[PDB]
C-alpha cells in the first residue's frame, strides 16, 4: 500500500530506508540460510557425513548475521511504527477542524470516528506486526527461486514460475474467501431484514391485535426463503481448500521433478533430498501470508479509513452591525436541494426574525450566514463582503450562533461560558450569565458557576443546557448574532433569555431567529417566511398580519396552539 | 458460561463428526510431508521405478481424498447451518412476540439489531468456520510433535528450548504487563468517547474555537503517551521472543542437534528428513491455535447473548372503562424502586393527568398501566379485573396508548390508520383521518390512500403522528394512555395534533403523562408524583389552594 509512505513522517525518512535495505538484507540471509541446505545435506546424506560441518559453520555464521538484522529491524520498526502513529493521529486531528461541513456525512462520521479511536494499537504495531513478516514471506520465495538458478536452471526456473503461480492462487483465494464472506452476510441480512421489521413495529402490531397474523406471516415468509435457501454458497468451497490444493500439488510437483532429474542423472540422490527440502523451504513462506491475510484485510480498510480521512475536503482560504445580503442562493444537501433562488436583504442592527415549516432551510440559511457551509451558487454577503472570502479569523469573529442543539461539554459552567471569549473580563461574563438568566441555574447548582456540567458531573435538562448556550453566544462580541431556537416549553426561563438576547443585549449587532413560538418574534422588526426553501412572504409584523397572508394563519395557529387544554373546548 | 454452551446443545454430536472431520482432513494434509520422507527411504535405497510411481500415486490419492473431504464436510456443515440457523431464527420470532413491550425501549444493551443480524451470522461463522478452524490448528501441532518424537526423541527435545523460551519471554511480559493490559480497554473506549464528542462539536469549533480542539488532542497525546510506555520497555522481550519462534532458528537447532549425532553413527541420517520438513514451522504452527481459540470466544459470546436473549421473562398470563392502581410498587432493576406504593383510580370519563418534575417516574406508571411491564407488588385492574390475567387481545382492546415515538407498519395509509380494525370501510378511514387532521395532507400526497409507508416515507414526525392518532380513533379503546409530549414533538404541526387529541379524549378514561401544566387546568383529576410516590391528588384549584408541591410547580412554570 502506498499511503504508507505518506503517512510516514518526513523526519524518520532515514528510518525507512534504513528498514528497506535491511529487509533485503534479512531476505538475503535467508535465502543464503535456505540454499546453504544443498550443498550442506549433500554432504550429511554422502557416505562422509564429516563434510558437513563447513556448511554448518556457515549456515550458522548465516543465522547469526541474520538475528542481527532481524533485531535491527525490529527495534527500528517498534520506533517507526511509533511515530507514524503519532504523526497520522495528529495530522488527523488538525485536519478535521479545517474540513467542510458538508463531508461530515453520516457515514463519513462513522469512519472518522472508526480512524481516529480504534487504530491506536493498530498503526502502533502495524509495521512489525504485518509489514515485515509480509515483506518477508514475499520475498523469500523469490530469493530462492533466484538463489536456485545457479544450483540448476530448469529447477531455479521452475521455482520462479511457481512463485508467479502461487500468487495467483492466494489473490484467487483471497477474492472468493471475501466474496463468499459477503454472500453469507448478504443472505443472512436478507433473511433477518423481516424480523427487524416484526420488532421495530411490536408496539404498534400488539396494540392493533395483530401481533398472531403478522407473526404468522413472518414464519412462513421465513419457512419459504429457507427453502429455496439451500441452494447458496457454491463458491465457498475453494474457498481455503483451493489454496492449500495448490501449494501441495505444487510441492507434488517439485519433489516429482526432483525424481525426474535423479532417474536421467543431472542430480545425485543426496542433492535431491536436498533439492527436496530446499523447495519444501520455498513453499513454506506462503503459508505465512495465508495467515496474515486477514490481518491484511483489517489494516487496508484501516488505512482506506485514514486515507479518507486525510482527503476531505478544506475550506478556501481568503464593528458595526453588517447588512446580510442574498443574492440567488442555492444549496443542496448532494441531490436534493435546499435553496432556489433565495435573494433578501437585512437591514443593519434589526431583529430579523425566520419562520416557516420544517425542513424548509432555516437552519441552512442561519448556517450559510453563520460560514458553516459554503453558498452552492450565488454569493452570501456581510455589509458587501463575500463569506467565502473571508479571512479565518475574521471568519470565527464575524458571527456568533445559538445552536438548535447546545454543543457542550464536561468541564465547569464557566469554562463553557469563556469559549465564546477567553479573554473577557469578569464583569463581562456576569453580564452575560445575567442576560442568558444563568444567575437562576447558579442557585441551583451546589458550587455556582464552577460547577461542573458533565454527564458525570452534573445532568443539567434542556432549559439549562439552551440557557448556557445563550450566554456562550451573547458572551463573544461578534457583530452577528444567530439564534437558530429549540426553546422547551417545559422551562419558560429559556424564553425569558431567549427575549433578553434579542432586546437586553446593549451590543449594536444584527440578529436573526429562527423560531417556533410566538413569545420572541413578537419583538421581530422584519420576517421571513420560508416555505420549501423559498422567501414566499416578507415584511413587518403587523403588515403581514393586515395582509391575512401565510404568517398571518400561522400567527392564528400558533396563538391558539398555546392556550390548548384537555378536556374541555 | 454455561448459558453459551446451552444454545449449542442440539449440536453436539453435529460439532464432534465435524471435529473429528476435520482432525482427520489435517491428517492427511501432512501425508505428502511423511511421503516425502519415504522417498526419501526409497531414493536412497535406488529401488525401482515402479516402486516410486505407486508413491506418486498414493500421493496424489491422499491429496485428492483430502480436497473432497473438505468439500463433502464444508458442504455438510454449511447445511446442518443453515437448518440449525432457521430454527433458531424461528425461536427468536417467537420470543419477539412475548417479550414485554418494555424490553424494546431498553437502554445500556445492544439494540436488536446487533441482537439477531450480526449475532446470527457470528454463530453461523462459530459453526462453519471457528471451530473446523481450531480443531485443525490443534491437531496439526500435536501430529506434527508427535511425529518427530516417533522419528527421534533425541533431535524433538530440542525443540522445546525455543518453544519454552517463547513461553517464559510471554509469561515474563504478560505478568510484568498486567496492570496495562487490564487498563487498555478503558483507555480505547474513553477514546472513542472523546472522538464521538469532539466530532459531534464540530460547529463550536468551527465559530467560536478556543480549547475545544485542545482538550481532544490532551485526551490523544496521553493515549498515544500510554500506548508507547506500555510496549517501550518491552521491545527488547517482544523482539527477543519474536526471534526465538522464527522458522531459521528452529533450522538452525535443528541441524546443530542433528548433525552431531548423525556423523556419529547414533542417527539415521533419513531420521532428520522429518524434522527438516515438518518441524522447522513448529513455531508458527503453536502460534496459530491462539487465533483459533480467539475466533471460537468470539462466536460464543454473540451465543451468550442469544441465550440470554431467550431467557428472558415473558409475560405470564395468570388465572366502563375505570383503572384501579392498588399499592402498586415496580423495579427496573431490583433494589432500585421507582414506583413505590402509588395508589389511584381513574374514574370512567375522568382525564386524569400525571405530572411530576424530570425523572419523577411518572411516565412509568403510565407504562405500567399500558402493561409495558409487570407490577412487582399489588396489581393493576381494569374494569375490576387484573391486567395479569388479561390476554393480550382482551387487554388491548380496553387499554390502548398513544405514547412517544409513533410507529408505522409497512403498507397501505388505508392499513396504517385502520391496523386495529381491517374490515372497516374506507370512508370510516375517511373520517377517522379527518378526526385526526390528516385527511388534508393525506390526499395531497399522489397515490392517495394507498401509499406505502415503512421504514422511510415522505410524511414527516408531526404527520406519522396524527396518523397513528387516527389509527388510536379509529381503534376504540375505553381506556386511553396517553403521552402529551406528542403535542409538541413537530412545533410546526403542534396546533392540528393538538386538535387530533382534543378529539382523540372525547369519552375515554385518559391518563396523561403532562409536561406542560398549563394543558391540565381542565383535568378532573392530577396526581403530583416525585421520587416514585404519589404525594397530592386534586385538582387544578385545591392543589393551588393547597400550598403545597403542585403551587411550587406552577409558580416555577
Ligand atoms: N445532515 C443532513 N443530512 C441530510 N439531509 C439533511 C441534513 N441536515 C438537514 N437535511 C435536510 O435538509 C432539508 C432542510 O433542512 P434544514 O436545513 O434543517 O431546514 P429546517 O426547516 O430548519 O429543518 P428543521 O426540521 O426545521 S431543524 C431537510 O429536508 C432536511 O431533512
Ligand atoms: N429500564 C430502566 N433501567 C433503569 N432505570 C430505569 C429504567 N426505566 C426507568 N428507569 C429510571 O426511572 C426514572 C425515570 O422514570 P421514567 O418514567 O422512565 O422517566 P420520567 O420520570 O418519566 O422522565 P420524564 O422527563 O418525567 S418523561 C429514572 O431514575 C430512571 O433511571
Amino acid at each position: 500500500i502506498r499511503t504508507l509512505l505518506r503517512l510516514v513522517p518526513a523526519e524518520k525518512r532515514g528510518a525507512v530506508a534504513g528498514y528497506a535495505v535491511l529487509t533485503l538484507l534479512s531476505v538475503l540471509l535467508r535465502a543464503v540460510g535456505a540454499v546453504l541446505l544443498i550443498p550442506l545435506l549433500a554432504a550429511l546424506f554422502s557416505d562422509t557425513p564429516s563434510d558437513a560441518w563447513l556448511w554448518l559453520g556457515w549456515l550458522t555464521a548465516v543465522t547469526l548475521a541474520g538475528w542481527v538484522t532481524d533485531t535491527n529491524t525490529a527495534r527500528l520498526g517498534f520506533d517507526l511504527g511509533f511515530a507514524v502513529l503519532s504523526r497520522t493521529q495528529h495530522d488527523m486531528a488538525d485536519r478535521l477542524p479545517n474540513v467542510a461541513m458538508s463531508w461530515f456525512t453520516p457515514d463519513n462520521t462513522a469512519t472518522a470516528r472508526q480512524a481516529i479511536a480504534a487504530t491506536g494499537p493498530e498503526l502502533a504495531g502495524l509495521v512489525v506486526n504485518l509489514l515485515t513478516p509480509l515483506i518477508g514471506a514475499a520475498l523469500l520465495p523469490a530469493a530462492i527461486g533466484v538463489a536456485l538458478l545457479f544450483v540448476s536452471v530448469p529447477l531455479g526456473l521452475a521455482a520462479l514460475a511457481g512463485v508467479a503461480v502461487l500468487f495467483g492462487a492466494l489473490a484467487l483465494s483471497g477474492r472468493l474467501s471475501r466474496a463468499a464472506d459477503k454472500v453469507a452476510g448478504e443472505t443472512n441480512s436478507a433473511f433477518t431484514e423481516r424480523i427487524i421489521e416484526f420488532a421495530r413495529t411490536q408496539q404498534a402490531l400488539r396494540a392493533a391485535r395483530r401481533v398472531e397474523p403478522a407473526r404468522s406471516q413472518v414464519g412462513s415468509a421465513l419457512a419459504a426463503q429457507h427453502g429455496a435457501g439451500l441452494r447458496l454458497l457454491t463458491m465457498q468451497i475453494p474457498g481455503q481448500v483451493l489454496f492449500s490444493l495448490a501449494g501441495q500439488v505444487a510441492l507434488i510437483g517439485f519433489a516429482g521433478m526432483a525424481v525426474w532429474l535423479t532417474v536421467r542423472g543431472q542430480l545425485g540422490v543426496p542433492e535431491a533430498i536436498a533439492l527436496i527440502v530446499v523447495l519444501v523451504r520455498y513453499l513454506e513462506p506462503f503459508a505465512a501470508i495465508a495467515d496474515l491475510a486477514p490481518a491484511l484485510e483489517t489494516t487496508r480498510a484501516t488505512l482506506n479509513r485514514i486515507q479518507a480521512v486525510l482527503d476531505a475536503p478544506t475550506l478556501p482560504a481568503g464593528g458595526a452591525a453588517p447588512s446580510i445580503e442574498f443574492d440567488d442562493v442555492r444549496f443542496s444537501y448532494g441531490d436534493e436541494v435546499v435553496l432556489d433562488g433565495v435573494s433578501f436583504t437585512l437591514r443593519p442592527g434589526n431583529t430579523t426574525a425566520i419562520v416557516g415549516p420544517s425542513g424548509s432551510g432555516k437552519t441552512t440559511i442561519l448556517s450559510l450566514i453563520a460560514g458553516l457551509q459554503q453558498p452552492a451558487s450565488g454569493r452570501v454577503l456581510l455589509d458587501g463582503v463575500d463569506v467565502t472570502t473571508l479571512d479565518p479569523e475574521a471568519r470565527r469573529a464575524a458571527v456568533s450562533v445559538v445552536f438548535q442543539h447546545p454543543y457542550l461539554f464536561d468541564g465547569t459552567l464557566r469554562d463553557n461560558v469563556l469559549v465564546g471569549d477567553p479573554e473577557a473580563d469578569p464583569d463581562d461574563v456576569t453580564a452575560a450569565m445575567r442576560l442568558a438568566r444563568v444567575d437562576e441555574l447558579l442557585d441551583r447548582l451546589p458550587d455556582g458557576d464552577a460547577t461542573v456540567v458533565g454527564e458525570g458531573g452534573t445532568a443539567l435538562s434542556g432549559g439549562e443546557r439552551q440557557r448556557v448556550s445563550i450566554a456562550r453566544a451573547l458572551l463573544k462580541p461578534a457583530p452577528v448574532l444567530l439564534v437558530d431556537e429549540a426553546t422547551s416549553a417545559l422551562d419558560n426561563a429559556n424564553e425569558a433569555a431567549v427575549v433578553d438576547a434579542l432586546t437586553a443585549d446593549p451590543r449594536p449587532r444584527t440578529r436573526v431567529i429562527v423560531a417556533h413560538r410566538l413569545a420572541s418574534i413578537r419583538h421581530a422588526d422584519r420576517v421571513l417566511f420560508v416555505e420549501a426553501g423559498r422567501v414566499v412572504e416578507d415584511g413587518a409584523i403587523d403588515e403581514l398580519l393586515a395582509a391575512g397572508g401565510r404568517f398571518a394563519q400561522f400567527w392564528a395557529q400558533q396563538q391558539a396552539a398555546s392556550e390548548w387544554a384537555i378536556g374541555s373546548t | 458460561a454455561e448459558a453459551g454452551s446451552r444454545l449449542l446443545a442440539p449440536l453436539k454430536k453435529p460439532l464432534i463428526v465435524s471435529g473429528v472431520l476435520q482432525a482427520l482432513i489435517t491428517l492427511i494434509e501432512l501425508a505428502p510431508f511423511v511421503l516425502l520422507v519415504e522417498l526419501a527411504r526409497l531414493l536412497l535405497g535406488g529401488a525401482e521405478a515402479e516402486r516410486l510411481w505407486t508413491l506418486g500415486l498414493t500421493a496424489v490419492s491422499l491429496i485428492g481424498l483430502g480436497a473432497v473431504l473438505a468439500a463433502a464436510m464444508t458442504l455438510w456443515l454449511h447445511r446442518v447451518d443453515a437448518r440449525f440457523a432457521h430454527e433458531l431464527r424461528g425461536r427468536l420470532l417467537t420470543k419477539l412476540s412475548r417479550l414485554p413491550l418494555g424490553w424494546f425501549t431498553r437502554r445500556g444493551s445492544a439494540s436488536t439489531k446487533q441482537l439477531v443480524q450480526d449475532d446470527t451470522l457470528a454463530l453461523h461463522y462459530l459453526i462453519t468456520h471457528a471451530i473446523p478452524d481450531a480443531v485443525a490448528a490443534v491437531v496439526a501441532p500435536v501430529a506434527v510433535l508427535v511425529y518427530l518424537f516417533v522419528a527421534d526423541w533425541r533431535v524433538a527435545l530440542v525443540l522445546f528450548i525455543p518453544v519454552l523460551v517463547y513461553l517464559v519471554l510471554m509469561s515474563v511480559m504478560t505478568i510484568q504487563s498486567g496492570s496495562k493490559i487490564a487498563q487498555a480497554p478503558r483507555w480505547a473506549e474513553r477514546m472513542g468517547g472523546e472522538a464521538g464528542a469532539f466530532l459531534e462539536g464540530q460547529p463550536v469549533i468551527r465559530i467560536f474555537g478556543g480549547a475545544a480542539a485542545s482538550r481532544f488532542r490532551r485526551r490523544l497525546d496521553d493515549y498515544i503517551d500510554f500506548l508507547v510506555s506500555w510496549q517501550r520497555p518491552f521491545v527488547g522481550k517482544k523482539t527477543l521472543m519474536d526471534l526465538v519462534t522464527r522458522p531459521a532458528t528452529f533450522l538452525w537447532i535443528i541441524l546443530v542437534a542433528g548433525v552431531p549425532l548423525v556423523v556419529t553413527g547414533r542417527m539415521d541420517p533419513v531420521n532428520l528428513l522429518p524434522f527438516l520438513l515438518l518441524g522447522t514451522t513448529f513455531g508458527a504452527r503453536l502460534l496459530g491455535i491462539g487465533y483459533g481459540l480467539s475466533g471460537i470466544q468470539t462466536g460464543m459470546l454473540a451465543a451468550r447473548r442469544i441465550q440470554t436473549v431467550l431467557d428472558e421473562p415473558e409475560l405470564v398470563v395468570r388465572d366502563p372503562g375505570t383503572v384501579e392502581l392498588d399499592r402498586v410498587s415496580f423495579e427496573y432493576r431490583p433494589g432500585v424502586p421507582v414506583i413505590r406504593d402509588v395508589t389511584l383510580t381513574l374514574r370512567p370519563g375522568t382525564v386524569t393527568a400525571l405530572v411530576g418534575p424530570s425523572g419523577s417516574g411518572k411516565s412509568t406508571l403510565a407504562a405500567l398501566v399500558a402493561r409495558f411491564h409487570d407490577v412487582t407488588q399489588g396489581a393493576i385492574r381494569v374494569d375490576g379485573r387484573d391486567i395479569r390475567t388479561l390476554t393480550a387481545d382482551e387487554l388491548y382492546r380496553r387499554v390502548g396508548f398513544v405514547l412517544q415515538d409513533a410507529q408505522l407498519v409497512h403498507g397501505s395509509v388505508a392499513e396504517n390508520i385502520a391496523l386495529a380494525e381491517p374490515d372497516a370501510g374506507l370512508e370510516r378511514i375517511r373520517t377517522a383521518a379527518r378526526d385526526a387532521q390528516i385527511h388534508d395532507r393525506i390526499t395531497r400526497m399522489p397515490d392517495g390512500y394507498d401509499s406505502v409507508l415503512g421504514a422511510g416515507s415522505a410524511l414527516s414526525g408531526g404527520e406519522r403522528q396524527r396518523v397513528t392518532i387516527a389509527r388510536a380513533i379509529l381503534a376504540d379503546t375505553p381506556v386511553l394512555v396517553l403521552d402529551e409530549a406528542t403535542a409538541f414533538a413537530d412545533p410546526e404541526s403542534e396546533y392540528l395534533v393538538q386538535q387530533a387529541i382534543n378529539r382523540l379524549t372525547r369519552d375515554r378514561t385518559v391518563l396523561v403523562i403532562a409536561h406542560r401544566l398549563h394543558t391540565i387546568t381542565h383535568a378532573d383529576q392530577i396526581v403530583v408524583l416525585d421520587d416514585g410516590r404519589i404525594v397530592e391528588v386534586g385538582t387544578h384549584d385545591e392543589l393551588l389552594a393547597a400550598g403545597g408541591r403542585y403551587r411550587g410547580l406552577w409558580d416555577s412554570g
